[PDB]
């Protein structure tokens, strides 16, 4: 209707979502912001209508996630700390119920990875589990837990997991699909 | 030439349907796609004439398949609900009310198709009905001048008398006549006997092909998993959906607990000791849990046994099976569950136990009531010789279960939910002990008993749906009052727990609980079929002296005597037996085989 | 208006009109009956 | 303290039990053994009395077991024959030998079940019959004076008539005295019957055994390959049991040849190529075999409606069903190998056509055989109404086909092995055409025909061991003369093959045939069972208006008539077909099921 | 009997093999050089009773396997160019049909590598290739071979197939523990 | 001896012990009747 039916065609053929979904979406990125996202946004203007990581820090699916800051950065664009409309889709469409088993463990295994160099290291482990927690384990708890992980998910010696073996370790958890799950 | 052609014109085809699948940014997504577009539109002139009418007609049936998708999603209903639960409450909360939702479309197209074939066409004859007609439907379609007085008494009612008895709900109202009329010949009979069938077929078929999805999609790499205890209860600790505040400080502490004694127990793993007062303690709650099991069977038979009146003696004490039943099956779990408590198990021990006990009560409770049943009315049969109505009497007696199985429900919901709530709150300060922190706390969701009761519900429903054709009609309207109320309930006065742990971790475990209910529902309504013989006055098989033959007396019209006679050896005992006892054996040892393959997989890895 | 063929009906349609009314007040509310565990720990301090 | 002492203990026997699977030296073994022998030595001690018995009892558990092993092993025949035929011939050759052993084994339990609990009590009561005896049972155990002179015709005993018709051998031979005597009560029938129930049981027990042993152990990992083509024709192209240099380079010759067509195919991978005449040879040639076996159908039907003489009219004519069978059997697959030579296939999928074309002959000539003896069964004994003993003319049918049988194959080895190979060997330089070179070769082995003639033999032993007791007993002697006819033969006129290939690389492939045909082979026995009714004058089941009643009788004897009404109700038609069709569903769902997951097994690896 | 009972029982728990099994076998290495080979054999005599390479290797059950030096080699003590007693019992409960799959592959592996480094080189699987065929195939054909097992079988990017590749492609063929037997 | 109730006798027993003395004969003996390959090509070559 509004919108050119050729990017609908695309975003269908790129995401999970239908006309409605994308419909609903963009209202929320509208609702988001007004001043920043024009009513009529046709052309190569999702590609340059942007907006900053606070703003979608703010909702209510993000909010309180303790990874907000992680999710917001995987689905960035080559633009650093900011999202656009492609963006928004892209972290919709992989956190959705309907996403694969594979596409989540992938960009679950990029979320859980702060430096980003494809590997598990001992910092990224340590920090992910201060923020899950909040600072309430103690630090030889910490230490301890890391070391069980290390000993129990590393086959290779690195002391460091990678995507290979993370995949194997997590993939036959039976809440895995059920807990990375995003519903919007 | 033409076959590389064709190889990368199918390789590209590949590559655009997989092209959601990949973790790829928008812009590389589509620049993939354009290019991949571009390059089949440029090579769609290599291939001959078949593969582009076989490439044409899939492309349309793709984009009709898109549209069509496009137009379901807007008839999904109560998203915003179950959005609003899994925000609140998380995501195993939710696996409740998403499971009542796909047993509301099982229950609506299961209504459709007796509705569209059974209950219209017959409603559409009855209202066209001649002179000719309306006197050999007279005695089963209008409530005699006897009784007509006395349809409205409020027990009369209540118990599906008066005109409900006379209404398309029930088995005896419809007609015997072999065609609805001339210029359409519509066969009635045959078509109960059909659409009886397919409900359960399709009931089987929707609940295979949800369980087939459910696992070679979700968990089929779940399957083979060995220990792996930190990264299960670290990586998949956090649930996702939550956006509550409160319940996210909740599970921060339920992850803390876990990791907590996760360490103490693989620290020590020192297990010694022995206190004979512990053990006497455990097996008097199992032995006070079956003789609980013994009195519920006991009171099952009594309740049937003393309701031996057929005529309006009394009323007021005819109503009492239902209750009966609804109470043991609504108050029995509360008991489990103190017991339980009692005995001092380990959590996730103690939740399987209580789990298994109800299942078995359920089991029990139920085979006890079709056995009761079934004697009650073949002895009123065997008393009667104005031939009674025992189909009709059936799915009476299974449509009252119902109804004060609906009204337990929502008084239950009231008292222990709301009442209970509002009594915490403005009770706690001058209590004489601490309620808002002693044993009843403040309360909780119970996911495995509200979808045991939604899988025992639905078993009553196939069981009397033959007796009482418009049973998934009147099912609609209890789940979506179910949906409502359990919604509204957990909304309001329900608290998160801090911890919720799960029967098997899998979605497919009460997908399989009801399909051996379904096998248990068919069971009997098979036998009812196969053994018992119709009634003379009513119903649409009243002028056969069994429920099949409709359908045998039109295989005999068109297949000849001495083929049918060969045929009829197949079900000699001699050959079921040894087949059955060959299928018993071969699922015995090919357990043991696919056991050692799906262990050896994850080895093999 | 006989008690055991007219009444009923009566005290039927009263208590289904009261529901109707009770529901859609409840439809447009969102009570919420307990109290949060912060809540819980003030007042257990006082 | 004791619970690590405890594990310590549980470790160093598991090390010793697992020490051979494990490639150390010897004197490595040695050490870690005498090294965990000493640590449980002065280990034991530190265990309670109730672990310390366990282990004295799992120690001499162990012992016994291996002094057992030790004592079996003198008793495994023809170890050095299969050695020899391994060392020449390779080791798909050996496998036909080592089935056939294993076959002997089964055939030889049988024989001592059916011999221990059968023939032996009778034998036993009929030498030690009184004057009260021998009376009841001279109609059955002796030859009347009428038909005493005829009993040598070479007629009379080439059709098992005479004195083997009054042996142990069939049915009739067996009285039906409910018990064998005083101070010992041997009930007879019960006995019969149980055997025949036990002898199908076992035959189950040990095919189901062997094909979990080699499905769990030998082809677990074997399961879940794609492509791996160079490599299984590399690492595995040589045979590390042929010992004889002519083999030897013939399987180097192999290994060039299966190397240079697979580099040659997978270098063009271009298949272009549509010849008319070719494809019109192929529908041709599907068409004569379908012919074919529609004649093999109609010459067994006519076979068995010409033999429609009870007395000695003649029996120059009579004995003509066994040869037609017999010829059928053992020609047929050389018109199908010619056909498939016609036919120009590659040589893995024309030896899978001739396999599957072979296997439907049997199967449906097997069918209509039994369909056509049940048919003239039913006809005797009709116009029979000095009754006649349909069950000792079954099994004499049965046992002139297996003897035919052998008779046809000791012959077509004389003929097609060593005639053939004499010929070719003194006649081959002066001939017409180079046959030593041309189609008629040298003679090679048929491993799978062979196969398939032993499961044939063996359904047809399994089909009448019913009606006579002792046909196991002579299918022992014909499975010797078998295996050494075999032997010989292959040692002395076959040359190896240049590449021989196998149907599915499986050595369940011809176990699970041998499981269907046992299934197919216990169908017909158990209607026989359940629906014919026994002979008034034969058999031990001659006081009985069925088979089975020797049983029910019995169990009527302690349970209540009450309780057996209500069992009587679940061999209800409306409760065995939901199950029945329930098992199909589960079957059909948990297939697609098992093929993903054996699919992904080899992915997540 | 004649020798110690201990022997015997030592020999059943380290090998495959019973009584039957043991005598037989005795008896044909001292057929093979009764000059060589007490009778009476008591003691530590069996790992210093020794025969050299040529003598096992003239047995028809080695003759003609193309790889009967590497057989003999890998079975070897400590010595070399030598095989006792041990030696030979070792050699032929691992061939015996009875063996697991895994010693199976693991001794094949030790056997088709020559240098013995645990690493299977493009050297050796020349080696091997020509010593199967006996010099039959082109160069060529050898190295287009070598290429595609390389391809098929080497997932590290190493161009060297190792224990748990070759394991992993090899233990799935329907042919090895019917071809790698031995009967004695 | 008639020809129907005694010859077959005397025929099967002149058959069989001719049968054992083969059968005898043929197990000390190691007949192979096919030729090598090498000797199938030498004839060839001739
Ligand atoms: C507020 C919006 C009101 C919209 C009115 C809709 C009218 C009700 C239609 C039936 C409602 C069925 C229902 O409750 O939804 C369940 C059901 C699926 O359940 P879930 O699997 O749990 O959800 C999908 C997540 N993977 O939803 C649907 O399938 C949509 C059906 C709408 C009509 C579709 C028309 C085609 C139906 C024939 C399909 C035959 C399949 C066999
Ligand atoms: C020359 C030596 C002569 C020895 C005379 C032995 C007398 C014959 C005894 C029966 C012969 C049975 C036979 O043919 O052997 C087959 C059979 C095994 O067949 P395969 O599996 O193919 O070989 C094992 C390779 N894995 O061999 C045996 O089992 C030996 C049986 C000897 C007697 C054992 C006594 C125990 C028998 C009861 C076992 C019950 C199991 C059920
Ligand atoms: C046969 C028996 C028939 C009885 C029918 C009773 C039907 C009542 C159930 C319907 C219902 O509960 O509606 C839901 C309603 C509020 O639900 P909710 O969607 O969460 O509120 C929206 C706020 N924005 O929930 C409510 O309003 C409160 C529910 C009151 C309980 C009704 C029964 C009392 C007796
Ligand atoms: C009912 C019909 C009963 C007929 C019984 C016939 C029994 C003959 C089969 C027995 C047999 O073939 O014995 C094997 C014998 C040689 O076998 P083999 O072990 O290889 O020789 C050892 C050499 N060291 O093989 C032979 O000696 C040659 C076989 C001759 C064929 C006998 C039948 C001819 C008619
Ligand atoms: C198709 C799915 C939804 C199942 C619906 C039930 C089917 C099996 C039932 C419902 C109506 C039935 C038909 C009703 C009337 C007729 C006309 C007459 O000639 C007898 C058979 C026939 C043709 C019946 C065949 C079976 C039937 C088609
Ligand atoms: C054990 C395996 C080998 C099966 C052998 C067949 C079994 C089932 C058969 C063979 C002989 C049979 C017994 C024969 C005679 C008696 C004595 C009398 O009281 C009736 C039952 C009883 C006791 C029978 C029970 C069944 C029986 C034991
Ligand atoms: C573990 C389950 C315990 C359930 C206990 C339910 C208690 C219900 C009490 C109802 C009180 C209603 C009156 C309130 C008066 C202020
Ligand atoms: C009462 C037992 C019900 C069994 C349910 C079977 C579920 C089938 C799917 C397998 C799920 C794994 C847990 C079991
Ligand atoms: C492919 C199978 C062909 C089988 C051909 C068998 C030929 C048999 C010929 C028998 C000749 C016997 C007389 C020999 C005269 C020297
Ligand atoms: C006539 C078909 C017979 C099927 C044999 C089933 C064998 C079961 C073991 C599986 C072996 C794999 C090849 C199939
Ligand atoms: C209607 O029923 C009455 C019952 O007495 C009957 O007499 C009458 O014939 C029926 N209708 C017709 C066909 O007139
Ligand atoms: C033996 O059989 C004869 C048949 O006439 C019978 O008369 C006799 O009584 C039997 N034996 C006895 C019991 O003497
Ligand atoms: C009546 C006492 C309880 C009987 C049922 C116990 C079921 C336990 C199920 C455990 C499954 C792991
Ligand atoms: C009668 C024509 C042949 C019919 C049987 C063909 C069986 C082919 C089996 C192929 C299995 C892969
Ligand atoms: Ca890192
Ligand atoms: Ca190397």
């Amino acid at each position: 209707g509004v919108f050119t039916r050729e990017q609908l065609d695309e975003y269908q053929d790129c995401t999970f979502f239908t006309r409605k979904d994308i419909i609903r979406l963009y209202k929320r990125f509208y609702a988001l912001n007004p001043h920043k996202v024009p009513t009529n946004m046709q052309g190569n203007r999702p590609a340059i209508t942007t907006l900053t990581f606070e703003e979608v820090e703010k909702m209510p699916e993000l909010k309180e996630n303790p990874f907000k800051r992680r999710i917001c950065e995987v689905f960035s664009e080559d633009g650093r700390g900011n999202l656009s409309f492609d963006d928004f889709l892209d972290m919709f469409s992989v956190f959705s119920e309907m996403a694969p088993l594979q596409l989540k463990l992938k960009y679950a295994f990029r979320i859980y990875d702060y430096d980003g160099d494809e590997l598990l290291g001992h910092d990224d482990l340590s920090k992910m589990i201060r923020s899950l927690t909040r600072d309430e384990l103690s630090d030889v708890e910490v230490e301890f837990i890391i070391e069980r992980i290390i000993e129990e998910a590393d086959l290779d010696g690195d002391s460091s997991i990678n995507f290979a073996e993370f995949e194997h370790v997590v993939s036959r958890s039976p809440d895995f699909i059920r807990t990375f799950h995003i519903r919007i | 030439t033409r076959q590389a052609l064709l190889e990368r014109i199918r390789q590209k085809k590949e590559v655009i349907g997989k092209l959601r699948c990949q973790a790829w940014s928008m812009t590389r997504k589509r620049r993939t796609l354009k290019l991949a577009q571009k390059y089949l539109e440029q090579h769609e002139s290599k291939v001959s004439r078949s593969h582009l009418y076989m490439e044409e007609m899939r492309k349309r049936a793709r984009l009709m398949k898109r549209s069509f998708s496009n137009f379901k999603t807007y008839l999904i209903p109560w998203e915003s609900k179950i959005k609003r639960i899994e925000s609140h409450f998380g995501s195993v909360v939710s696996s409740y009310f998403t499971f009542l939702r796909w047993i509301v479309f099982v229950n609506i197209m299961i209504t459709l198709i007796a509705l569209v074939f059974v209950v219209l066409p017959e409603t559409l004859a009855d209202s066209v009905a001649n002179e000719g007609r309306f006197n050999r439907t007279k005695t089963r379609k209008q409530i005699p001048a006897n009784e007509r007085v006395h349809a409205d008494e409020l027990a009369v009612v209540w118990h599906y008398d008066g005109y409900l008895r006379y209404s398309p709900l029930f088995y005896g109202y419809y007609s015997d006549d072999p065609f609805l009329g001339n210029k359409i010949k519509y066969a009635l009979p045959l078509a109960y006997f059909m659409v009886t069938l397919t409900i359960f077929a399709y009931s089987f078929f929707a609940i295979l092909r949800k369980m087939a999805a459910n696992a070679r999609m979700s968990k089929l790499s779940g399957s083979k998993a060995e220990q792996y205890i930190f990264n299960w209860k670290l990586f998949t600790g956090w649930d996702y959906t939550i956006g509550n505040s409160e319940t996210a400080s909740n599970t921060v502490m339920a992850v803390v607990i876990k990791l907590r004694e996760s360490i103490a127990d693989i620290k020590k793993d020192a297990h010694g000791k022995f206190r004979l007062l512990q053990f006497s303690l455990r097996v008097f709650a199992n032995i006070i849990i079956c003789a609980m099991l013994g009195f519920s069977i006991y009171c099952i038979i009594f309740a049937v046994q003393k309701s031996q009146v057929q005529d309006d003696g009394n009323l007021f004490t005819k109503n009492q099976v239902p209750s009966v039943v609804s109470t043991i099956t609504h108050v029995f779990p509360m008991i489990f569950d103190l017991i339980g408590k009692m005995e001092n198990y380990h959590p996730r021990t103690a939740l399987r136990a209580h789990l298994g006990r109800v299942l078995i009560l359920y089991t029990v409770n139920y085979i006890t009531l079709i056995f009761a049943l079934f004697e009650k009315m073949t002895a009123l049969r065997d008393r009667v010789n104005n031939d009674i109505c025992w189909e009709t009497i059936i799915g009476q007696e299974i449509v009252k279960l119902v109804t004060m199985d609906l009204i337990f429900t929502i008084l239950s919901i009231l008292v222990i939910d709301l009442f209970r709530g509002l009594w915490i709150k403005y009770c706690s300060s001058w209590w004489c002990w601490d309620i808002e922190t002693t044993f009843p706390e403040y309360g909780e969701f119970k996911v495995a008993e509200n979808v045991l009761h939604i899988i025992n519900n639905q078993g009553m429903i196939w069981l009397g749906l033959f007796f009482a054709p418009l049973l998934p009609a009147i099912n609609n309207i209890k789940l979506i009052i179910l949906m409502y109320i359990r919604g509204w309930a957990v909304m309001t006065c329900n608290v998160p727990a801090r911890e919720i742990f799960r029967a098997s971790r899998s979605s497919n475990f009460y997908l399989g609980i009801l399909l051996i209910w379904l096998l248990l529902c068919t069971l009997p309504v098979g036998f009812v079929i196969a053994s018992m013989s119709p009634s003379r006055s009513c119903g649409p098989f009243a002028r056969y002296q069994h429920f099949y033959t409709v359908v045998t007396r039109e295989i005999e019209k068109r297949v000849d005597q001495t083929v049918l006679s060969y045929i009829r050896h197949i079900a000699s005992p001699g050959v079921v037996i040894p087949i059955i006892l060959f299928l018993i054996l071969i699922i015995y040892f090919l357990f043991s085989l696919v056991r050692g393959l799906r262990e050896a997989n994850t080895d093999l890895q | 208006v006989a008690p055991g063929l007219r009444l009923w009906m009566l005290i039927a349609l009263v208590g289904g009109v009261l529901l109707i009314m009770i529901v859609i007040v409840c439809c447009f509310m969102r009570i919420r009956i307990p109290r949060t565990k912060r809540q819980i720990d003030l007042i257990a301090a006082k």
